[PDB]
């Protein structure tokens, strides 16, 4: 063991040598639904290697003044390979994510993003008692950038963000950040078009910079989510 | 916990659980972290 | 996961001066939190706390009686020319948003499952009249009837959907001790919600409001006065408080910041400065080297 | 019949009493148990989990500026870089965090805190810092000679990117308040103080202000007794469905 | 006949392709419901359901307290030139159709065995008259008496049949709780009958009316103010609550569409338009093929 | 005497509380208990009968003629014949059945549905009918192609005169509720469809234009709570003797 | 076993092809009142052969638009062979009965019977407050027709019959429903001239069709009813 | 002290009501019982007369 | 079920009975009908 992982799900292997460690959050690994928790009676599709795997989402650019960005799950992936077909195709699902967020920079770069899973992230709006649109709240893989990120969007606190399951890219100490995330709703299985269990999000704490000739540096931020023991229910047309 | 009435629902405020494991917030991590080592 | 009745004690720690061993060192960025002890930080003495740790369950943090509900009608007689409608009685349609203390306090989890107890506190004061002579509050009998979703709604004090052959209601009188019962935990899911990222309809539209759980459909509480109307015109306050038993938590939040704006969003306006504004939580010091209370002698 | 008599608290309304009641749903079934990751037992818990302070709590900081320190290359030596007010109850750094917000639920607390500070600035940048608490008496130390002589630690910058400081129960009474007056005896708990121990120093290569993120957690000695409604939240009227 | 506690299990089915084997296909005819599960309609995965049952029994369903009762009268000097009657009281002749929320819930079954707890709730109004200075409700002493079948009733508040030295009668004042009592099971026969197709005399005449039953002359209840009358008007009104406890019930009933128009008969008008129209119970749509609500994107 | 403190709730009339009360005919016999056949011990044993269903429920079809669906010979192929809205709740097919009457007096509701379809045509007519079961999410299907994705039976007629396609208890939450919304997801149970797999064809001899008549129970894993007043009946007035 | 069925009481014996099963209402068979359950002190007449035996009634020609019929037991046979006798002689009767409705048609023919045995039917009138007149309510063996089948003539729902005891003549299937009907009475015995227990109901569910050369057949409904475990009480003159 | 709710049915006064009330006349000695013949113990024995 | 009283009709709600034979109504037939096999 060290600060090197590998992650390997289905047809798809991600390897970082500047790595902190995996964090676990609620200490909890995505498992299938048992039958002492389940309420659809339908005998329910379980492909592993066709959606149990690593979906590397559109990269966006760190500048010297980033708020932050979120990506909302399952929402993300609704529209990406088989995941997004099974979940265009049921009326039900169940999965929890390994989220495998990436960051390179020189050893003269400095910067810090904090990577949080905030579960349930209901996106208050500043200044209005309009509640947020659709367009607004469902982006899909591009994601949403953060208006208000000391606040969290929701009228809370980054500072008190902690409580969720996180970890931090220092491009002192680390370049990838890694959150398993297990199924997080009151229910057993839910629709997936209409409500996102977790919401991904990466906020520069302290901002990007350089010395002398490592300043306007190009650097992107990279975000590749494996569904975890994702299961479908509801059997119909394709929505 | 006492409840004079039929449904366990209607009881007082149940038997205090000091069962605490804050590891789940504060050393969520796959690989435990051991006191006095350096956590890289 | 162990029992923790009282606080941990402390042991006897000596100097420590050993190649390889830095207890004082964390890394932050595993998302784990400072494991270090304050035996290996500084040098400790034996001491044996007998603090105990019961005040701070979640039971007991959220097991308090809260407001949840004031609603005020005039108790009189509402009749004209050509209404026919009494409209002594008021509707509610319950939530836990109302009042900012409980809500915030509920809103420190993401998930709770708790049965609920409820107290009823009626107040009756006369409305000052041009000619208005007081001498005493009648012991009127009141009536709370929970309806729930999908069952007719009374549109009058004497509307026959107050039968409650079927729909739980509740007599109780103003110079009665305040009504009392348990609601059970009553979620069509294995906890309640304090936060929704999604809808609650199976449509795209506008009038499908982002934030609403289709789980917080709870139906309504309708409250009458059961006595006809009195000579001279009086006003109900109803005060609903709400105490949680047997509570399980989950996913603790954020705590919440700016004020409250509504009970359909978390929404937020902020206050014009610090404390508790958009771009300043915490109130203004000069310098990040100044004391605002320092000690002067 | 059973002999009575009505007592003293008979016909009152308790908002922290302890009975069983009727049952408006009878024979009602509740949803089955079903098992969620996260769950809570004790706000003791929370509080154990590190949170950001507003270190940077100024009137020329806005948003998430306000959550990091401003370290850089000094022309000088031994100088205090920041402070941190230990007043909880107070409008100070430790004021929005999981202890702060939560603790402010409370009236008496009791145990040790750790502060641990993240540096944040290049792999190339080196530095070491002295994070001294004092406990209280007198003023709060502008020298490094007398900041010292309290509990402190020296803050070596590498591989591991973070230091705590436990800042230790050192008090007469087994309890603290969260009193308004916080020069008061029950309720000050202290300073906490950084100076320079050498200086920073990064190559031409490497940003020359670097940043610190300071968080504050409690540890498992600690406790929280005598709940109340907290000022964090205030309320004028109630709150409409739209406005 | 089996206990069910809890709803029934799900089973995993598997792909079945067998020849004279056909579960989903069913005869009507024979007067038999479907007996084909889900495990062999399509597959299924094992599911062990713990839904409890105990809110659909009968003893819940029937056995809430339901308003049977309402009747109010004016408490006041009913004296006159000549009549010496004073008529603070009424008689109700007791039944269980008067309101239609009991009537339509007690009608789902062919027979009733119950015994019955009863709650009457009282409540005063001052009479609002050209010259009425309010100040408070008199707590006022009640009798309610029951005047079994074939008894001398009361023809006035001071007449001495109140004396009920064998009469059942409860004394019960305005701010007390409700007065309560359990009635046994009082049929001449073993059950309660809601229906009776037949006649209740021996005689032919119209005089003798269809579906009135021989054991539903189950006497009246006789409620007066026992005070003598105030020098001002008062109206009480009287609320009688029915609870079924310790119920059996057989044959289930079609249950009731049309609105009831009589306590005497199961006669009706029916709605001008659907729904529960003579011709039309359910509201119209378009066409069979026309979803009403169809989710639109 | 007793020590006594009357608490919250004290001198308060419960319409839902169980309490023994004063017998008011003291030493009372009550009739011996006679067997009738039909003994009714739970409300789930009368929604697991089958009962009629107004799939027609048209602004042309008075009384019996709502209860049977006119299948005819078509011209065409794969068309659609009938559809079946799932709203108990709301004014659809399902309200007046033993199903909908007494689910109506509750307000959470879950379980397997069995919905069997009797042909009533001639014994010389034949034809193949496929009835699906949509689950919700999307729009009702108009195609066979879109409808035959989703839980569905194909019916040949014959001597077994009746299908039964089970609406299987397919939703996120543990129950759904019985809500004046039917687009909300806590209610929508989705579709029930029903096309021409092949056709209706009778020989010269026997009608044309057939009937079917739909039947709607629950099955035993079939659940309701939160009893409620039923908005299928209503009241203006205390029902006088007459009139 | 099969859809071929042969009833026998007394001297009577009725033969079917083309049934679908016997219903036995509420799972019961009717039987001679126990001592148990016994009211009346007098020793009871019961005329096994003489009564126990199945009596047809007077055919109804079913036509394309007809509403429905209803015969009331014991009504129906109070004045009919020694049934009737022993119900004019004694004051109280109990018996259950055997109904069995007959109806041919050709497999060319197409049409549906709901066969209904409705206990304490008490027929509701629309568009009056006037409760039914004897006439109305007894009309013996000749029967009564439906005014308002769809609301069983009783403000309920002919869709919600089904609870009742009921069987189908479907002419693909069945030309004859048969119900086995026991006592249903809150009381022991009754008095057979002003108390009716049973109503059985033959309502068209479908019309009765044909196709060009099958349109306007005379198709009659023949209903013969046995009673079972007859029991009378109280011998006095005939009324 | 003892826990305390007044039901439905508290402070009412029903004529069949059968519980045991303060007595009047404390340690009060009633007259010993004396055979009397003709003694009833229900009134089912009268109507068989 | 407590009963302060003497009559046992004057008791509460009576004890839960979870027996259920809905066959009565579902098949009430004189031949039992075998799941899977053809009705006829
Ligand atoms: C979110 C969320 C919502 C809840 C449950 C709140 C309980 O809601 C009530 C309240 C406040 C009062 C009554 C009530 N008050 O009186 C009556 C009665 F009279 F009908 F019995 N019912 C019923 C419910 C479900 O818990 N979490
Ligand atoms: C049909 C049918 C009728 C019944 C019984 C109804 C109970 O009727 C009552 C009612 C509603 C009240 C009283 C009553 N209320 O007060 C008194 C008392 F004061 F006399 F005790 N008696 C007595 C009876 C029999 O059950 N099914």
């Amino acid at each position: 063991s060290d600060r090197v992982l590998q992650l390997k799900l289905g047809n798809s292997s991600i390897v970082t040598q500047e790595a902190a460690n995996i964090c676990c959050a609620y200490g909890e690994w995505p498992t299938y639904l048992p039958d002492n928790e389940a309420v659809a009676i339908d005998k329910p599709t379980q492909p592993e290697t066709s959606t149990d795997r690593f979906y590397t989402l559109k990269s966006k650019k760190w500048e010297s003044n980033s708020t932050g960005w979120w990506w909302k799950l399952p929402d993300a992936l609704n529209q990406i390979g088989m995941f997004g077909q099974n979940v265009q195709y049921h009326y039900l699902y169940r999965s929890g994510f390994l989220c495998h967020v990436q960051c390179n920079a020189t050893k003269f770069h400095q910067g810090t993003l904090l990577i949080v899973a905030i579960p349930e992230h209901q996106i208050g709006k500043k200044g209005t008692g309009t509640s947020a649109s659709f367009a607004e709240v469902m982006k899909g893989a591009e994601g949403g950038v953060f208006e208000q990120p000391y606040l969290l969007d929701d009228g809370t606190s980054l500072a008190c963000a902690l409580v969720y399951p996180h970890q931090w890219i220092n491009l002192r100490t680390n370049n990838s950040a890694t959150i398993v995330l297990p199924w997080m709703n009151s229910a057993p299985m839910d629709f997936a078009l209409r409500h996102n269990n977790w919401t991904l999000a990466v906020i520069p704490v302290c901002p990007l910079a350089g010395g002398t000739g490592n300043t306007n540096t190009y650097v992107p931020i990279t975000i590749s989510i494996a569904p975890m023991c994702a299961e479908y229910n509801g059997l119909r047309n394709a929505i | 916990q006492i409840n004079f009435y039929k449904d366990s629902y209607a009881a007082s405020a149940s038997k205090q659980d000091f069962s605490q494991d804050p590891s789940k917030f504060t050393e969520p991590v796959a690989e435990a972290l051991k006191a006095g080592a350096p956590v890289l | 996961g162990e029992i923790v009745k009282t606080v941990a004690n402390t042991v006897e720690s000596e100097i420590k001066a050993e190649l390889g061993v830095i207890p004082s060192l964390n890394a932050v960025e595993t998302g784990a939190t400072s494991n270090t002890e304050p035996e290996e930080a500084i040098q400790t003495r034996t001491v044996i706390n007998m603090h105990g740790t019961a005040e701070c369950l979640v039971e007991n943090f959220l097991g308090r009686s809260a407001l949840v509900c004031m609603r005020s009608f005039e108790y009189k007689n509402h009749s004209t020319s050509t209404s026919s409608i009494q409209k002594n009685f008021f509707i509610w349609t319950l939530n836990t948003r109302e009042l900012v203390q409980i809500r915030r306090k509920m809103e420190l989890f993401t998930y709770l499952r708790f049965d609920t107890e409820i107290t009823i506190v009626p107040t009756l004061r006369l409305f000052s009249s041009s000619n208005v002579s007081f001498s005493g509050l009648p012991n009127l009998t009141l009536q709370a009837m929970y309806v729930p979703t999908g069952a007719r709604k009374p549109s009058s004090q004497d509307s026959f959907e107050w039968q409650s052959a079927c729909n739980p209601s509740v007599f109780f009188k103003i110079n009665d001790p305040p009504a009392r019962l348990t609601i059970p935990f009553m979620s069509i899911n294995s906890a309640y919600a304090n936060f929704y990222d999604g809808f609650a309809g199976f449509e795209k539209k506008a009038t499908v409001l982002y934030g609403i759980n289709p789980a917080n459909t709870m139906g309504n509480l309708c409250l009458r006065v059961v006595n006809s109307y009195q000579p001279v015109q009086y006003t109900l306050t109803v005060r609903v408080y709400m105490k949680p038993k047997h509570i399980k938590a989950w996913a603790p939040r954020a705590p919440r910041t700016m004020p409250y704006t509504n009970i359909l969003n978390n929404n937020y306006a902020g206050r014009s400065a610090a404390p508790n504004a958009p771009t300043a939580i915490v109130s203004h010091r000069s310098t990040i080297k100044t004391m605002p209370n320092d000690i002067n002698l | 019949g059973v002999p009575t008599c009505l007592l003293p608290g008979s016909n009152q309304f308790l908002t922290t009493d302890d009975h069983s009641s009727a049952p408006a749903f009878p024979d009602f079934s509740p949803t089955p148990e079903m098992h969620i990751p996260g769950q809570v037992h004790s706000m003791l818990e929370i509080v154990q989990i590190e949170s950001m302070m507003e270190i940077n709590n100024v009137n020329d900081a806005s948003g998430v500026e306000r959550l990091r320190v401003q370290i850089s290359a000094q022309s000088d030596m031994d100088q205090l870089l920041f402070n941190i007010p230990l007043d909880i109850q107070l409008e100070g750094p430790l004021r929005n965090t999981l202890l702060g917000n939560i603790s402010r639920y409370y009236t008496h607390w009791s145990g040790s805190l750790e502060m641990t500070f993240m540096f944040c600035g290049s792999f190339m940048t080196t530095g070491k810092l002295i994070i001294c608490y004092t406990p209280p008496g007198g003023s709060s130390p502008t020298d490094r000679m007398q900041a010292m002589l309290a509990t402190h630690v020296v803050w070596d910058f590498g591989l591991q990117s973070s230091i705590t400081i436990i800042i230790p129960w050192i008090s007469g009474s087994h309890y603290r308040m969260f009193n308004t007056d916080a020069k008061a005896i029950n309720a000050n708990v202290g300073y906490v103080t950084c100076f320079m121990q050498t200086n920073l120093v990064a190559p031409v290569g490497a940003a020359d202000q670097c940043y610190i993120v300071g968080m504050v957690a409690a540890k498992k000695d600690f406790n929280l007794r005598l709940m109340r409604d907290s000022p964090d939240i205030g309320q004028s009227a109630i709150l409409p469905e739209q406005a």
